[PDB]
């Protein structure tokens, strides 16, 4: 019953709707949990340069 | 950037400056990956030629991270015009790639169908440029960064001398002195979702800088997601 419209879904990027599909930006996998997005490399999109 | 802050240190990563001759900087980039710049058509013509440099947050302080990067091919959109401001988008794809490192990285583009339903639904975006701290002033020397928040569309269209299409969107205040402004143009307008960064508009044009009564115009980035795709391969 999850939706996009509450917590998107529970997902940390991309969410889409009868159960919710979370989906993440290229240089990111998907997690096992289906929810959280992992960066594949040191500089991934969208994330600040903060460390190194 | 009228008003906001300085961009602090690995905040504004995927800044760009596009380079006069002279080296003096007119436009801004969003870098997209190693190899392509996200900036607006009408920055085009302002200048003959040009290169892209990254990593600088201070143009008169050589930091140890600058790299300037020659064009090797312009993608203007094809339906963009002077006349009407409208689809005001254009790809760079550098000769040699960026390498990502402090201050250097790309920003998200986002699906979007969530992006419309999760992004442009936020409150606010980040906008950034080393362009002029007020209308008939002068371009800073320090990279800064300003939120934003997103104006709607039917507030946009009355408030304005010209007309808005669905290409473009409004952002900033009405009456608060903040705003982008002249030099910003084709630079980020990024929105963050969870800490991540997520391109949503490019600093495309406005009556004045920080004028009461109007507001900063970004193309709207969610039209063009399929075109950026395109002409990225
Ligand atoms: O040419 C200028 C000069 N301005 C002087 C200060 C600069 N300000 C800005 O670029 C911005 C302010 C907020 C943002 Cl975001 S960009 C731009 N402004 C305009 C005004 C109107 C327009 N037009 C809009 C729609 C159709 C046709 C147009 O010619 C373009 C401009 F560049
Ligand atoms: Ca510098
Ligand atoms: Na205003």
């Amino acid at each position: 019953r999850k939706l996009c419209s509450l917590d998107n879904g529970d997902c940390d990027q991309f969410c889409h709707e009868n159960s919710v599909v979370c989906s993440c930006a290229r240089g990111y996998t998907l997690a096992d949990n289906g929810k959280a997005c992992i960066p594949t490399g040191p500089y991934p999109c969208g994330k600040q340069t903060l460390e190194r | 950037i009228v008003g906001g802050q300085e961009c602090k240190d690995g905040e504004c990563p995927w800044q760009a400056l596009l380079i006069n001759e002279e080296n003096e900087g007119f436009c801004g980039g969003t870098i997209l990956s190693e190899f392509y710049i996200l900036t607006a058509a009408h920055c085009l013509y302002q200048a003959k030629r040009f290169k892209v440099r990254v990593g600088d947050r201070n143009t008169e302080q050589e930091e140890g991270g600058e790299a300037v990067h020659e064009v090797e091919v312009v993608i203007k959109h094809n339906r963009f015009t002077k006349e009407t401001y409208d689809f005001d988008i254009a790809v760079l794809r550098l000769k040699t790639p960026i390498t990502f490192r402090m201050n250097v990285a790309p920003a998200c583009l986002p699906e979007r169908d969530w992006a419309e339903s999760t992004l442009m639904t936020q409150k606010t975006g980040i906008v950034s440029g080393f362009g002029r701290t007020h209308e008939k002033g002068e371009q800073s020397t320090r990279l800064k960064m300003l939120e934003v928040p997103y104006v709607d569309r039917n507030s946009c269209k009355l408030s304005s001398s010209f007309i808005i299409t669905q290409n473009m969107f409004c952002a900033g205040y009405d009456t608060k002195q903040e705003d982008a402004c002249q030099g910003d143009s084709g630079g980020p307008h990024v929105t963050r979702f969870k800490d991540t960064y997520f391109v949503t508009g490019i600093v495309s044009w406005g009556e004045g800088c920080a004028r009461k009564g109007k507001y900063g115009i970004y193309t709207k980035v969610t039209a063009f997601l399929k075109w950026i795709d395109r002409s990225m391969k």
